[PDB]
């Protein structure tokens, strides 16, 4: 899962 | 989907924990790491050697502490690296610039939670  | 999982950015005279420390750890656990002293390209300008790192890379670790906030190729490559993903990790106390003062980062320096640094580190890298 990418940051924001 | 990038060559390496991580990139690591840091101010020399960190290097002793930087380089002994954390890439050791990060390559014992099989995470894929750009370290500059290995991995530069000499010839290439700084700002090409920049860039590789960051977009060969899933994330940039940035190992935040006096000297990285006084160094011109750390602060070249924390702004590129805010136009993508980064794991702030705060290595030791200083000044942090008001554009990090809202940013979630690794505490290093908080000891009585150090037991969950490493996990929490290698978990966000894996995510
Ligand atoms: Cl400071």
């Amino acid at each position: 899962h990418h940051h924001h | 989907g990038k060559t390496y999982d991580v990139n690591i950015c840091y101010a020399p005279e960190d290097r002793e924990w930087v380089i002994n420390t954390l890439v050791f750890k990060l390559e014992r656990a099989g995470i894929k790491t750009f370290v500059n002293i290995r991995d530069d390209t000499p010839g290439n300008f700084f700002a090409e050697n920049i860039m590789d790192a960051i977009e060969n890379s899933n994330r940039t670790i940035v190992v935040m502490s006096p000297d990285f906030f006084k160094n011109n190729i750390c602060d070249k490559t924390l702004q590129i690296g805010l136009s993508h993903q980064i794991i702030p990790i705060l290595y030791r106390p200083c000044e942090v610039p008001y554009f990090l003062n809202h940013m979630t980062y690794l505490d290093w320096c908080d000891k009585d939670v150090r037991p969950v640094f490493w996990r929490n580190l290698f978990r966000d890298i894996r995510n």
